[PDB]
């Protein structure tokens, strides 16, 4: 009642200011504090005002440190004392993030308390060394076709997501974690991925919509979602990559595996251009920061595939970028690109033309992909690049008298394409992956009409989960697909490609 | 009077430095007035210079003015009158009538800046509003509590879409409108209060449907970057305490941030990329954040948008594309095919979409909609140099199919009385995906494209084909 | 040699002075002396109002400095070539600027702290010696320097008091405190 | 007030210490602010414009911009000699 | 319903500047001299206790 | 001009080149070292041509009928108007009025972009027998565009676009 | 340099009226083709505010520019404010 | 010993301020002892008034305006010899292959003419 919140208050009790160093403003304009004082004081120290903003010092001036407040101007004004809280930027770090939804300073925004976390670790943190690493060898499945076998995803591995605006960018990053449930359901740590994603200038209606379905497909409950909404202020924007990473470093370091899907750095870019041009720091290139590549990679590369004396662990990342109308030319891309090892490349044509979710699988590139891929998988997808390959260059050729043979690809590709179009916010298991795509690799979908296609699918998996159950769970358990089981399950896909 | 009397120091424009004295230092963000037979020009305090000089813009014009002069605080943000009586009134920034009414009636009063709603406050939308316009229904359908983006260039008169949507939501609705116009003519201004006096949404007599609060571009700089927080409390005041649900309107949003553009590079803020404000993004979040359903009302923002050159990749408009909820884009192009609504329809989506949410049904005929509109438009460059013969009678069929949706689309509106003459087609949602879905299926594909054209829905098909027999 | 940097603004004036005087050691005759001068020159408001104004040209400044020699008869020729420093620099409005920080300087080498006890009211006797008692008692301030504290009255300062001194407060002002108070029940 | 290149504190010092230059300075300098492969020097009061200094790191440069307070030569070669 | 479970709140906030009324009281009474009396020994002991 | 407009009469204002007048801005604001705008155009320019343009009104008839009506006059220096201070004015006024130089060597001389030649607000200003006569000038020259780009591949046009094409060509 | 001002103490003002009809006169108001001297109506002050909303009426009368494109094409009535590019 | 006490660090550049007689040499290598180890700076300019600006070539975390600083005396020294064959040194010349201590007898300049 009115009591509760009067003991708080009393329980709120304490005070002196008994501090070998306080501060007092200067002048205040900006949201840069200029203040005299704070003479110890550690490079990006968190401090506390009078108003009980928070602040980091990324100015270090001779005289006078510029503080950077992450709270509202109208609180603060000049001459107030800036107490030293004397702890550079942490943030809590344990197992209590997960199913929370947490802002940049750690306060859950659903509202589910104090964090069960078990320590407070630093927002920066330097990366695994040469030694710390072991090459990676196990891959995540997103449960998209396309993406597990034409761009196959490792762990501890960074591949970009660099697309085009809105397009349902995080409807995108949305459906791996959807198939993460599954193997998040099932034991050993490496195949519980700890999703963690990173809502980074996203207005708090965007976040109810993705909380409220991540609530709906029970995703909470590894889920963490470190937000720095819209609202959220600049540095915590800024900072709000930095500090999410340290989370993630604490499965990564426990040995477990985790995915952190870092969405958009570009507005990431944007905050870091604001604290700069404020702070009148010369803005670099395209008036983005100069040193922007280094923060970017500094970020980028606290994701990794540790080695097993580092207690064989990662932290598999997923940034996004946002294309400026599909512009993969402009400072923020290009350096991105360069500091990634894979990209995704979705295309606004095929979204248009009914492929949703989008890929343009030509504009995708894996630098690791397949060195981490399911073996079965492999097996059956060799053939559906290189058909995929022809289907592109016979694309144009589909304007009349028309060759056997091109007319033959174009047949095999149209197919193809309509069975690799994907149902958003719904995964797929590998075990039901392999036989969609077999069947089209022994073209026994040439056959099969178009419109019946997408029939076809669905089909084909309950006729294989009733009458071939024990083929699914033999792909399921081998992770290989034995010349008798690929014998069996052409003669399946026969039988009920026959009907 | 005031303790804190506060000297001019420095008159540099819209900057104007004042010098309070000792032990008195207004906070930032304080609204200063200056007595002047100009009125009282109000100040927005937005920096310290220390020594007890303060950096403030102003909102109201800066001629004749004096050093040294004596500035009193009135502290906080500028604090407007908001209350039940505030509907028919037309209100200036400051936060004065501008129709002569005689001084709103105070109820309460609120500063202009307002706190965004915290993620608990907001409440997830899935309200579907429905404008009677067959775009937006079929293709784009609106919800609710929206934050709807009329992005477009000049010249698609942006002004009259939206006062189509004023006829048909606000008239329909039961909750109060607000319209906020930000930077815009007098020649509008005199337009739009002429149009909803005659339309009673403004009813003299009796209260009104709406408030209006029109700021417009002759105002200083200053005033037109607060103009949109003042407006936005109004609705504040509808939304929680009397616990409505607000149709927000709001014009040009881009007049937002050119003016806080100007303004950054007043206060000496180096001008950022492509000249915007370096707070570009976090202005527009203020503004967007603010806004949400809340459990005490829904409000539904619209927001003009004018995208300079119709390149929505420079900074202003992209930037905005991220922060609204349900974009449409006014296409000059589709407008000079003479197809009034003027969207693109390949260029306009909103997040409410989503197949089943808006009816399994719905979607998969929109979704055949736009494959044959996508088709039609990629086989346009074939016909201009290839021909139309190397087109197969399945291809020819979908482009006759997607001509003759092409004008299905094109519908009069009843702000188009004024502009032709014909009245307004308020075609139901319901409606809309079963006459699309009649043209597909090709049961109307035996009436001619003409009688597609300016017309609406299936009924209206096939009577104006009788029409055009007879 | 500096005890203690105050970089720059009228403050390099006065390290350039403080070492200057420091190798004479006659920093206390000059700081008296230019204290002398400026209480003088601001009890003559003619141009001490005037002194602050930039009308004065190179010339005009150099008859003004003329002026003051007559106003003080000597002491320290190093602070009669700083006169000189700074009308040929053009600037005798910060000139108050490089006394007070000659003078921290001036006592930082004799070793001497000042501090107040800021409070909304005047306080007791009591009140100061407990203070200096418990201040030079403290291993913070464990002496070397000794203890100056001017009580100060704030009415800003509403309820309690504020002791400063080496960037190190104590800070039970009440105003504060009400601030949470106020916010908390606030639901 | 404001900083002007005479406001130096190493300069400022000699002033205030009533050293006398005595024209020693009016025609040999000693070097102040330096990198950016251009030197800030003190004195030099009798260069000729365009003239070849000789440094005491061996490097000859050429004076540019003679200011009140200030002569800015210009480093014929590398800095790494130069103090 | 919607103004019974806003008046809850907005009683709080009645009550709020309620204690404002009682600071305006506190700082007028001695309670000024003589609990600034007691924040004083007790800084003096805070700082003893450094 | 307000004298006229006050004094209840009607006037017309030509301002040529407002252009010219933002370079004069420039210069002094660059000499009054006021941060500049883009293109080194003042950071205030907007502010500046916004209220002298607004001034220009058809009184309220309250207060009469005098009405100074303004035509702005900004010439494009390549024709490009996401030039700083072409995008201004554009926002400003009630319609734009596009010339274009190829069409005017091509013999349309006076020569208007009718393409880009838009009322925003729009149009009721205008005899009303000459509104009824010109109202499908715009439809068949707007068909005339799409056709002519069709016509100049030389690809196979078909009687109906070359209805247009003729129509479009008188 | 170093010279007296001495304040006007005027705002800036220009010679109004429609004593100004057919005649060339420079920002001074001096007529620089010397069509007689200045012959006016009063003063008036260079920045005056726009006329409001309550002080606009609705522009219907027409004024025509003879060109026949320009008339059918963008409409110029009187009070019109219409940008030539 | 040339010492220096650290009198800036806005952003990795960090200018350090160097006691009379003391100055650095444009080139020079400075080392910071740090619980990070220690910090490399190089002295890229002379910001005059005894004061130098120095770039950094680790991290800059944790930096207090005051540090103690010693100058090497000249461009940083990194191990030569048979012995850096197969050594994965980190740019101070230190191994990160982890293959233990540096065995190198000689250490040389890196900057060179």
């Amino acid at each position: 009642e009115v009591s509760s919140i009067l003991e708080e208050r009393i329980k709120g009790v304490s005070d002196e200011a008994n501090l070998n160093e306080t501060g007092r403003v200067l002048a205040v304009g900006d949201g840069i504090a200029r203040v005299f004082g704070l003479n110890n004081i550690q490079a990006e120290e968190l401090v506390e005002f009078s108003s009980g903003v928070k602040g980091m010092a990324l100015n270090l001036e001779p005289g006078q440190v510029g503080i950077v407040l992450f709270g509202s101007d109208r609180l603060v004004k000049e001459g107030e004392l800036v107490k030293r809280t004397g702890n550079i930027v942490d943030v809590p770090v344990g197992p209590g993030l997960l199913g929370r939804v947490v802002d940049a300073l750690g306060n859950p925004i659903d509202g589910k308390g104090p964090i069960d976390a078990a320590g407070r670790s630093r927002a920066q943190v330097k990366a695994p060394g040469i030694l710390p690493r072991r090459s990676v060898h196990e891959p995540v499945q997103t449960g998209l076709k396309a993406v597990d076998a034409l761009v196959p995803i490792g762990r501890g591995q960074r591949e970009l997501i660099i697309g085009d605006r809105q397009t349902g960018k995080t409807a995108v990053a949305l459906d791996t974690i959807l198939n993460q449930k599954r193997w998040n359901n099932g034991s050993d740590e490496s195949k519980k991925l700890y999703c963690v994603y990173v809502a980074v200038g996203q207005k708090r209606s965007t976040v109810a919509q993705l909380v409220q379905t991540l609530e709906q497909h029970d995703a909470m409950k590894y889920s963490i979602i470190v937000a720095a909404t819209a609202s959220e202020a600049a540095p915590l924007q800024y900072l709000a990559p930095f500090t999410a990473a340290s989370i993630g470093e604490w499965f990564r370091d426990n040995g477990k595996h985790a995915l952190i899907v870092y969405d958009d750095l570009s507005k990431q870019a944007v905050a870091y251009r604001q604290l700069s041009l404020l702070l009148r720091r010369p803005p670099g290139r395209e008036a983005y920061p100069g040193d922007v590549f280094y923060l970017h990679s500094r970020l980028l590369e606290r994701a990794a595939k540790l080695s097993e004396k580092e207690g064989s662990g990662s932290l598999t990342a997923l940034p996004v970028i946002e294309t400026q109308g599909g512009d993969v030319s402009a400072y923020i891309p290009t350096n991105v690109i360069s500091i990634t090892d894979g990209q995704i490349f979705l295309e606004a044509e095929l979204f248009y033309k009914g492929i949703r979710p989008a890929i343009n699988v030509g504009l995708s590139v894996s630098r690791v992909g397949s060195a981490a891929q399911v073996k079965a998988l492999k097996q059956v997808a060799g053939s559906l690049k290189l058909f995929l390959a022809q289907y592109r260059e016979v694309a144009a050729f589909a304007q009349s008298d028309l060759d056997a043979s091109t007319k033959q690809t174009l047949v095999r590709g149209e197919r193809l394409t309509q069975l690799l179009k994907q149902n958003q916010y719904s995964p797929l298991a590998t075990e039901e992956q392999v036989p969609l795509i077999y069947a089209g690799v022994n073209g026994h979908l040439d056959g099969i009409e178009l419109s019946r296609i997408g029939e076809f699918e669905s089909s084909f998996l309950s006729y294989l989960k009733s009458n071939h159950n024990e083929l699914l769970t033999e792909i399921r358990e081998k992770g290989e697909l034995s010349k008798e089981l690929l014998a069996s399950l052409k003669s399946a896909t026969e039988s009920f490609v026959a009907t | 009077s005031t303790p804190i009397t506060g000297k001019v120091t420095a008159v540099i424009g819209a900057i104007v430095d004042v010098h309070f004295e000792q032990s008195e230092l207004p906070a930032i963000l304080n609204a200063l007035e200056i007595k002047t037979p100009q009125g009282k020009l109000v100040l927005e305090v937005a920096q310290h210079l220390g020594e007890n000089t303060v950096r403030t813009i102003a909102m109201d014009g800066t001629e004749g003015l004096v050093r040294g002069e004596k500035v009193l605080d009135t502290g906080g943000p500028i604090s407007v009158p908001v209350g039940r009586e505030t509907l028919g009134r037309i209100i200036n920034v400051i936060g004065e009538p501008i129709d002569e009414r005689g001084p709103i009636k105070s109820k309460l009063r609120k500063p202009i800046h307002a706190d965004p709603p915290s993620f608990a406050e907001q409440s997830t939308s899935a309200e579907i509003l429905e404008t009677g316009i067959k775009v937006v229904d079929l293709l784009a359908p609106y919800a609710r509590g929206g934050k709807i983006g009329l992005f477009g260039g000049a010249g698609v008169g942006k002004t009259v879409f939206i006062q189509e949507l004023i006829n048909n939501i606000a008239k329909a609705h039961g909750g109060f409108s607000v319209f906020t116009g930000v930077g815009e003519r007098t020649r509008e201004g005199n337009d739009l209060y002429r149009e909803m006096k005659e339309t009673g949404v403004i009813n003299l007599e009796g209260e009104s449907k709406v408030a209006l609060v029109f700021g417009q571009m002759n105002e200083p700089p200053g005033a037109r970057a607060r103009v949109a927080l003042t407006g936005l409390t109004i609705a504040e005041y509808f939304r929680d305490e009397e616990g409505q649900d607000v149709l927000l309107f709001i014009d040009n949003i881009f007049r937002f941030t050119q003016a806080g553009s100007e303004v950054s590079a007043l206060l000496g803020r180096i001008p950022s990329a492509v000249g915007y404000q370096p707070t570009l993004a976090t202005d527009m979040g203020l503004l967007q954040e603010r806004i949400t359903t809340t459990k005490k009302g829904s409000v539904t923002s619209v927001q003009a948008v004018y995208v300079p050159a119709d390149d929505l990749t420079d900074p202003a408009p992209a930037t905005t594309f991220a922060h609204l909820d349900a974009t449409t884009v006014l296409s000059r192009g589709i407008s000079e095919l003479g197809i009034y609504p003027a969207v693109d329809p390949l260029d306009s989506k909103s997040r409410l979409l989503d197949a089943a949410v808006v009816g399994q049904e719905h979607y998969d005929v929109a979704s055949k909609v736009q494959e044959t509109l996508q088709t039609y438009k990629s086989l346009q460059d074939i016909i201009a140099i290839l021909g139309m013969d190397e087109l197969s009678e399945q291809d020819k069929l979908t482009v006759e199919r997607a001509r003759k949706i092409q004008r299905f689309l094109s519908q009069p509106f009843a702000v188009a009385e004024v502009f032709t003459g014909i009245p307004g087609k308020l075609v139901r949602l319901k409606d809309t995906v079963a006459s699309f879905k009649a043209v597909l299926e090709g049961k109307y594909d035996n009436i001619p494209e003409h009688a597609f054209y300016m017309v609406g829905g299936i009924e209206d098909v096939v009577a104006k084909a009788e029409k055009l027999a007879a | 040699p500096p005890p203690v940097r105050l970089f720059g603004v009228e403050g390099t004036y006065a390290t350039a002075l403080y070492q200057a005087a420091a190798k004479n050691s006659s920093i206390d005759a000059a700081f008296q002396s230019l204290q002398k001068v400026e209480s003088t020159v601001k009890k003559n408001p003619k141009l001490g109002h005037l002194l602050l104004n930039p009308a004065l040209s190179l010339k005009d400044r150099n008859s003004v400095i003329d002026a003051i020699v007559e106003t003080h008869k000597n002491l320290d020729g190093y602070v009669v070539n700083l006169l000189k420093v700074l009308s040929e620099n053009n600037r005798l409005g910060c000139f108050e600027k490089i006394a007070s920080d000659f003078g921290v300087l001036n006592d930082a080498h004799n070793g001497l702290l000042k501090g107040t006890v800021t409070s909304a009211e005047p306080l007791d006797p009591k009140s100061f010696k407990r203070i200096e008692k418990a201040l030079s008692a403290s291993k913070l301030v464990g002496q070397g320097k000794s203890l100056k504290l001017e009580n100060v009255v704030k009415p800003e300062i509403k309820g309690g008091l504020i002791v400063e001194l080496g960037d190190k407060t104590v800070d039970l002002s009440i105003s504060t405190k009400i601030q949470k108070l106020n916010k908390v029940l606030e639901d | 007030t404001k900083a002007q290149p005479t406001e130096v504190s190493s300069i400022l010092e000699e002033r205030i210490k009533g050293v006398s230059d005595e024209a020693n300075l009016n025609e040999t300098g000693r070097v102040l602010a330096v990198g950016d492969g251009i030197a800030r020097v003190f004195g030099l009061n009798n260069i000729q414009a365009e003239e070849l200094v000789e440094f005491s790191s061996g490097v000859k440069g050429m004076a540019l911009n003679l200011e009140p307070g200030q002569v800015g030569i210009v480093l014929f070669g590398s800095d790494r000699l130069v103090k | 319903v919607r103004y019974e479970a806003s008046l809850r709140q907005l009683e709080q906030r009645q009550l709020a500047k309620s204690v404002i009324s009682r600071v305006q009281s506190e700082l007028g009474n001695p309670k000024f001299q003589e609990k600034v009396l007691q924040q004083s020994i007790s800084e003096i002991e805070q700082l003893l206790s450094k | 001009g307000e004298w006229f407009r006050d004094n209840g009469k009607h006037a017309l204002i030509v301002y040529d080149d407002l252009s010219k007048q933002a370079v004069a801005y420039r210069q002094l604001s660059l000499l009054l070292r006021r941060p500049p705008g883009r293109e080194a155009y003042p950071g205030d320019v907007f502010y500046l041509h916004s209220r002298l343009l607004e001034r220009a009104a058809k009184l309220s008839e309250k207060e009469g009928s005098g009405s100074l009506t303004a035509l702005p006059v900004i010439e494009t220096q390549g024709g490009d108007v996401s030039a700083y201070i072409p995008t201004n004015v554009i926002s400003i006024t009630d319609g734009q009025i596009f010339l274009e130089a190829e069409l005017f060597y091509k013999g349309i001389r006076p020569a208007i972009n009718v393409g880009l030649s838009v009322s925003r607000v729009g149009s009721a200003a205008q005899v009303k027998a000459l509104k009824q006569v010109a109202g499908s000038l715009k439809l068949f020259l707007a068909q005339y565009r799409e056709v002519a780009a069709f016509a100049q591949f030389g690809s196979d046009l078909d009687a109906s676009t070359k209805q247009t094409l003729v129509r479009g060509e008188r």
